[PDB]
RNA sequence: UGGAGAGUUUGAUCCUGGCUCAGGGUGAACGCUGGCGGCGUGCCUAAGACAUGCAAGUCGUGCGGGCCGCGGGGUUUUACUCCGUGGUCAGCGGCGGACGGGUGAGUAACGCGUGGGUGACCUACCCGGAAGAGGGGGACAACCCGGGGAAACUCGGGCUAAUCCCCCAUGUGGACCCGCCCCUUGGGGUGUGUCCAAAGGGCUUUGCCCGCUUCCGGAUGGGCCCGCGUCCCAUCAGCUAGUUGGUGGGGUAAUGGCCCACCAAGGCGACGACGGGUAGCCGGUCUGAGAGGAUGGCCGGCCACAGGGGCACUGAGACACGGGCCCCACUCCUACGGGAGGCAGCAGUUAGGAAUCUUCCGCAAUGGGCGCAAGCCUGACGGAGCGACGCCGCUUGGAGGAAGAAGCCCUUCGGGGUGUAAACUCCUGAACCCGGGACGAAACCCCCGACGAGGGGACUGACGGUACCGGGGUAAUAGCGCCGGCCAACUCCGUGCCAGCAGCCGCGGUAAUACGGAGGGCGCGAGCGUUACCCGGAUUCACUGGGCGUAAAGGG
RNA sequence: CCGAGGGUAGGGCCCGUGACUGGGGCGAAGUCGUAACAAGGUAGCUGUACCGGAAGGUGCGGCUGGA
RNA sequence: AGGGGCGUAGUUCAAUUGGUAGAACACCGGUCUCCAAAACCGGGUGUUGGGAGUUCGAGUCUCUCCGCCCCUGCCA
């Protein structure tokens, strides 16, 4: 009573973004019903999907809203492209800029804009004046805002005629079709980056589950390489020691996966491990590839105020939070002597010791945040300890 | 009934059996009414099979059902060769 | 969800009736016998008692009684009756109890 | 495992010179021949009258160090030595002599015990036909120990088998220097083993 | 064939006496560290709760059908689908699911151990012996059809077969009542009366193979009973009405107050009754000079239990681990009237806990159930996996190499030490590479000979392309403890009753073999320490093997 | 008829806990005395009784483990 | 994962009017001593949990982060 999962169509995962109560989460709860009428036969991020007749997709609908950044982020990096939902009411608002800003600090490429809440008083020069503001906004942020497939429509209205009949096709209802313009919008534009399978392996942990009868399962997106059933793996990150285990199971969206390739969002049942031994941040790789390290001499470029960063500067002994793969830590900082003058916009290198061991490998990227804003990004260099 | 089988002794990858007359309902290596021989299926010793007779035949002359391999070995030791 | 075994419960119920009846028969017939042997009806006494005895040993045929269970039920009859008649009656029908 | 470390260091310490190196530990320099005293920063100072305990330890260690056996096997062999009928002193010594690698060294072949071990660990040695690689193999009566055929032309087996012309093997072991054989005629005796070890003490060490 | 003692009461002594250490052991756990293999071995706690899958079935040569693929048209067509072969879904009958596998909750008791008793008993299949297997009759499934229901399924009408059921006969024999004889608790013989048997199935066909019926005997496995033995509290001392005995019944395979009427007034207890606590018992295991003490995990024997509890039905055997009925608590489904469920089987989850594993592969072997057989089923079992949890084997190299590098450490500044240790030179080749590559498996079965004895033939390997063998082949891991005495092993610095150590004695208040670091040393080594618990040492509960004037100890 | 379980009621045994209270042990350098140890400055000890901040005092009898 | 809390000397508790932060009892430093205890003199000894932020100054007011407590989440 489980069912296998067979590969055919390429795999790509994406997520929604916008200002709190707007369009996402419900747009999601619709784009799904569409790709479900013909196939397949039949406060916390919600990993789902849909299979258009053209490609396989894994949708990450981070609850959004403020306070939910630490969670917001860990999901943004997991995607190749995002669906910027915007409403016809208040239009582009605070947390609509905020989510977009983050998207451009996570490397998230391409953005698909879908205007929702259009079913509210059709203002002539509005659904045409809204797109204006938007595009301008995506530009105040350097995004390619000027080639984004902007489609409109009251997503949900495409659902009333779905939540009463799970057999609605295309064409009918200028809404439940209206949502195929956003599909042929992601089908196009937003590429399909190459996921390398010639590398060791690595799966940053996002969430952890205790599946009854089977044990702990680690969900995550693949960094590289591949992992099938019966492969030895190591859990690098947090914990006092790096424990080794054998992958006893792999699945793609609650469906048996026969072999995981990079880019895939897969759950991993590790042989003999407690829900208390695994946790976000830490990664799962091949015994031998990469290890744990508390100190490093990474190259960093402290953002400029005029772009979010600090507008003052820190003195050696500043404790910020660094974001690796899927989590965030903390760490004291030591300057390379005399350099006790690292202020805004500057670009240098120094020492940092996280008070929690985490997988570091020299060549890995990260960000730095303190006081509610990305104060700086960078990459790591050879480890000290 | 009261069979005539083999109980596995020796150790892992080293068989060595004991030709025994146990009540069929016991466990293979459980207790047993009597012993009448042994059998080292790997030969490794010039005497990998040795069995009593006057007693083998006794149980045979009283309703003791030998087994496929058991009966084989019995035979091979001239148990049924009536002359 | 299930297996053979059931085939055994059904038979169970059947055989249950099969001798449940044969049983309560020997019973009502054993009663009637004495219920007369103490009356004086020596004649029509050793008559049913002769039937009883049948039904007893007959039940023994199958999984209903067997051995002494049937043998015993017999004595406590040819003893219960014989010792009920010699209380002023004399064994008429030499059909059943031994002269 | 079988120690592995400075040895002409025990040559010293135990105070009774030893040759666990063979060639050199036989020259005008067994280490002893230049520091007949214990190692360490001290090594050469007033020695307290050794505790009745210390004495036995020293006697055991002496004996055991002579072979290279680990404490585990040693004691082990000693316990076995106990049950067996007869005097433990004699018996236990005998059993110490049967050790293949030991016979290997007690019979030319290897210059040192530590080298008689590597020979058996590598196969070069053989017994009654089939070769044995266990140093702990326990040699019995009438078993000759021949070298192998792939070794016979080895730069080592030469010289070491060469020092065999003239020299005579123990009174309980013969030898075909040409066709590398040599049997184990019978278990060695207390006397034959001219060993600087007071067995009865070593025994007493295992009482308490 | 077997016995070792030390530290510590004092200024000192002798004695008494306690505490502590050195030795073994463990289903272990914790710390540091960790290479290989073999054989072992792994929920000791919550008998807590559990998702999945799998742990018991098989026979068509017992019997009648459904259904699909096909000899080939029955009639001359697709209508009697008759017939024929192997299949196939359930049904009916049968044998087995009462063994094997789990667990130790309960139990201080004939539960167990040991020795016996049964004239007081049972025992399926297996053996040897005796005699039979003849007339007859009938039902309910399955299936057709109608019906209520969400489901699981249930009800009604009607065919129908048997190795299903029933009636008569035959009586070798057997059971029962009464008489008699032997005998002695109900055993064995006998006579009159009564009562009781049974199935046909497959071929190769007046004969065989498989079954059937009754009796006798053998086996094996059991029931019941009895003597002796089996933990702590006496601050538990008296307990007892089905209680103790009787008579006649019920009951049972069978003894018995087992259960019941009626009668008698008993029965048990310091030789420890009753009560409380704890606990499954044993072979054995650990320790011990022994006598003993401790223990009862893995294996084997017995017992008991199957979520908690009661009860029967079937049956040779169960009051039945994966059968049934009911109450209860908790799990889930529900179309809200009723439904399904029990991992102390195997592998796995979770909780608890200092802590205890793989949702693995194979019926190849051994064993098992059913089968004429082929063969099917079998997490019993055979194996592989994981953890140094234990034991055993093995490796991290061997041989050369200075009145002796460096660095570190001491130093009476000359030197001493780590040290043949290194580097360095020859040197064998753990791993790993290529090729070869098992034993475990010879029977059932087939042919010859009669299917008997004996002789020949064929299939069959989960572990595994593993072990093992040949050829190739690089120097390739070291740690943990301890160094005042007991107890093997000493120097510098730092510290200054601080920080800390500590099994006992005790170390630390500015020169500390006792703290912490260093150098060096000692022990052992893939291990080494720690904690817990048992024996020893403890003749310290003294039978072996002690004591009481003043040390504890003579009762006023 | 018996009967699991469920009730109502009263006993017994064990454990947990309670304001407050009794004494006990232990705890580098607190307070008051001075009982005992040398006729320990009134020989001590003791059973008992009365009394007293406290050790203790006294009475009656006893012991020598007091001259 | 997301709320709401508490963190001040050595420990128990104040300044919550935006002002280098104090009381008590400890402890420490001399003196006396071998060293302490007493006794006499003399000392705030504090990462105000971390780090940043507004600012003339933040213990008090912003944000972020660490540990602990509480409520509520989580079957690939
Ligand atoms: C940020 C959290 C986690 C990051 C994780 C890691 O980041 C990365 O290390 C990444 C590597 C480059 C990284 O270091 N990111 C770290 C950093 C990266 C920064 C990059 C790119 C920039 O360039 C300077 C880029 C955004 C840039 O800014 C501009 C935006 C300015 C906005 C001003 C704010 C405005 C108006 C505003 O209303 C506003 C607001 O937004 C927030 C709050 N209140 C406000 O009122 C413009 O949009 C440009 O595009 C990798 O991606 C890793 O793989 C990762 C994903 C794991
Ligand atoms: N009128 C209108 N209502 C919408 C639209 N999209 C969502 N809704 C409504 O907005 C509310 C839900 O917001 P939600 O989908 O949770 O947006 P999120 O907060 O971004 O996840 C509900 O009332 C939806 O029916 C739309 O495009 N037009
Ligand atoms: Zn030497």
């Amino acid at each position: 009573a489980k069912g296998e999962f067979v590969r055919t169509k390429p795999h790509v995962n994406v997520g929604t973004i916008g200002h709190v109560d707007h369009g996402k989460t419900t747009l999601t709860a619709a784009l799904t019903y569409v790709a479900a009428a013909e196939n397949p036969n039949v406060i916390n991020t919600a990993h789902v999907e849909y299979e258009t007749a053209k490609r396989h997709y894994s949708h990450v609908d981070c609850p959004g809203h403020a306070d939910y950044i630490k969670n917001m982020i860990t999901g943004a990096a997991q995607m190749d492209g995002a669906i910027l939902v915007v409403s016809a009411a208040d239009g582009p608002m605070p947390q609509t800029r905020e989510h977009i800003l983050l998207a451009r600090q996570v490397g998230v490429p391409y953005i698909v804009v879908f205007m929702n809440k259009v079913d509210m008083v059709d203002d002539p020069e509005l659904l045409d004046l809204v797109e204006m503001e938007v595009r301008d906004l995506l530009n105040q942020y350097e995004f390619p805002g000027d080639e984004v497939p902007v489609i409109r429509g009251s997503a949900l209205l495409a659902l009333e005629q779905m939540h009463r009949n799970p057999k609605t096709r295309r064409g009918e209802n200028e809404w439940v079709d209206k949502i195929w313009e956003l599909l042929d919008a992601i089908d196009e534009y937003i590429p399909t980056p190459v996921r390398d399978v010639d590398k060791p392996f690595l799966m940053p942990v996002e969430d952890v589950f205790t599946i009854t009868g089977r044990g702990t399962v680690a969900t995550g997106r693949i960094e590289r390489g591949k992992v099938k059933v019966g492969d030895e793996v190591e859990i690098v990150g947090l914990a006092p020691e790096t424990r080794r285990t054998v992958v006893t199971g792999v699945e793609m969206h609650r469906k048996t996966l026969q072999e995981g390739i990079a880019g895939d969002n897969v759950g991993v049942l590790l042989r003999g491990v407690s829900r208390e031994e695994v946790e976000r941040g830490q990664v799962l790789a091949k015994p031998g590839s990469i290890t744990p390290h508390t100190k490093f001499e990474a190259s960093v470029y402290v953002l400029k105020k005029e772009e979010g960063g600090r507008h003052t500067g820190f003195f050696s002994g500043y404790r910020p939070q660094f974001y690796f793969r899927t989590t965030d830590v903390t760490g004291v900082v030591q300057l390379p002597p005399g350099v006790e003058m690292v202020m805004p916009g500057d670009n240098v290198t120094f020492t940092v010791e996280l008070i929690k061991p985490v997988a570091l490998e020299e060549g890995l990227r990260f960000a730095i945040r303190e006081g509610g804003r990305t104060v700086g990004a960078g990459v790591v260099t050879k480890i000290l300890e | 009934m009261v069979k005539i089988r083999l109980a596995r002794f020796g150790s892992k990858h080293n068989p060595h059996y004991r030709i025994v007359v146990t009540d069929a309902r016991r466990k293979r290596d459980g207790k047993y009414i009597e012993k009448i021989g042994y059998y080292d299926p790997r030969k490794t010793t010039p005497d990998w099979l040795k069995v009593d007779v006057e007693r083998a035949r006794y149980w045979l002359s009283v309703g003791a059902q030998p087994t496929d391999t058991a009966r084989r070995l019995l035979r091979q030791a001239g148990v049924f060769r009536q002359e | 969800r299930n297996l053979s075994a059931l085939k055994r419960h059904r038979q169970s119920l059947k055989r249950r009736l099969r001798n449940k009846a044969k049983k309560s028969a020997i019973k009502t017939l054993s009663k009637k016998a004495i219920q007369l042997a103490q009356e004086g009806k020596a004649e029509e006494a050793l008559k049913i008692m002769r039937k009883a005895e049948s039904l007893i040993d007959k039940a023994a045929k199958g999984s209903t009684l067997h051995k002494n269970a049937a043998a015993r039920r017999k004595s406590r009859l040819m003893r219960k009756v014989r010792q009920l008649l010699e209380a002023a009656g004399a064994p008429l029908i030499g059909g059943g109890l031994s002269a | 495992g079988r120690y592995i470390g400075p040895v002409c260091r025990l040559c010293r310490r135990e105070g009774v010179k030893l040759y666990l190196k063979g060639e050199r530990c036989y020259s005008p320099k067994c280490a002893m021949e230049r520091r007949p005293y214990p190692p360490g920063q001290h090594g050469q100072k007033r020695a307290r009258r050794p505790s009745d305990y210390a004495v036995r330890l020293r006697e055991k260690q002496k004996l055991r160090r002579i072979y290279g056996i680990s404490e585990r096997q040693f004691r082990n062999l000693f316990e076995e030595a106990s049950k067996k009928k007869g005097v433990t002193g004699s018996v236990f010594l005998g059993l110490l002599e049967s050790r293949l690698d030991n016979v290997v060294y007690r019979l030319g072949f290897a210059v040192s015990r530590r080298q008689a071990r590597q020979l058996v660990r590598h196969g070069h040695i053989t017994v009654n036909g089939r070769r044995v690689d266990l140093p702990s193999y326990r040699v019995r009566p009438g078993d000759e120990i021949a070298v192998a055929e792939k070794s016979r032309n080895l730069e080592l087996i030469r010289q070491n088998l060469e020092a065999m012309k003239g020299r005579k093997v123990g009174p309980w072991l013969s030898l075909d220097v040409e066709g590398m054989k040599g049997k184990f005629l019978r278990l060695p005796d207390r006397e034959d083993l001219a060993l600087p070890v007071n067995e009865q003490l070593v025994i007493e060490f295992y009482s308490r």
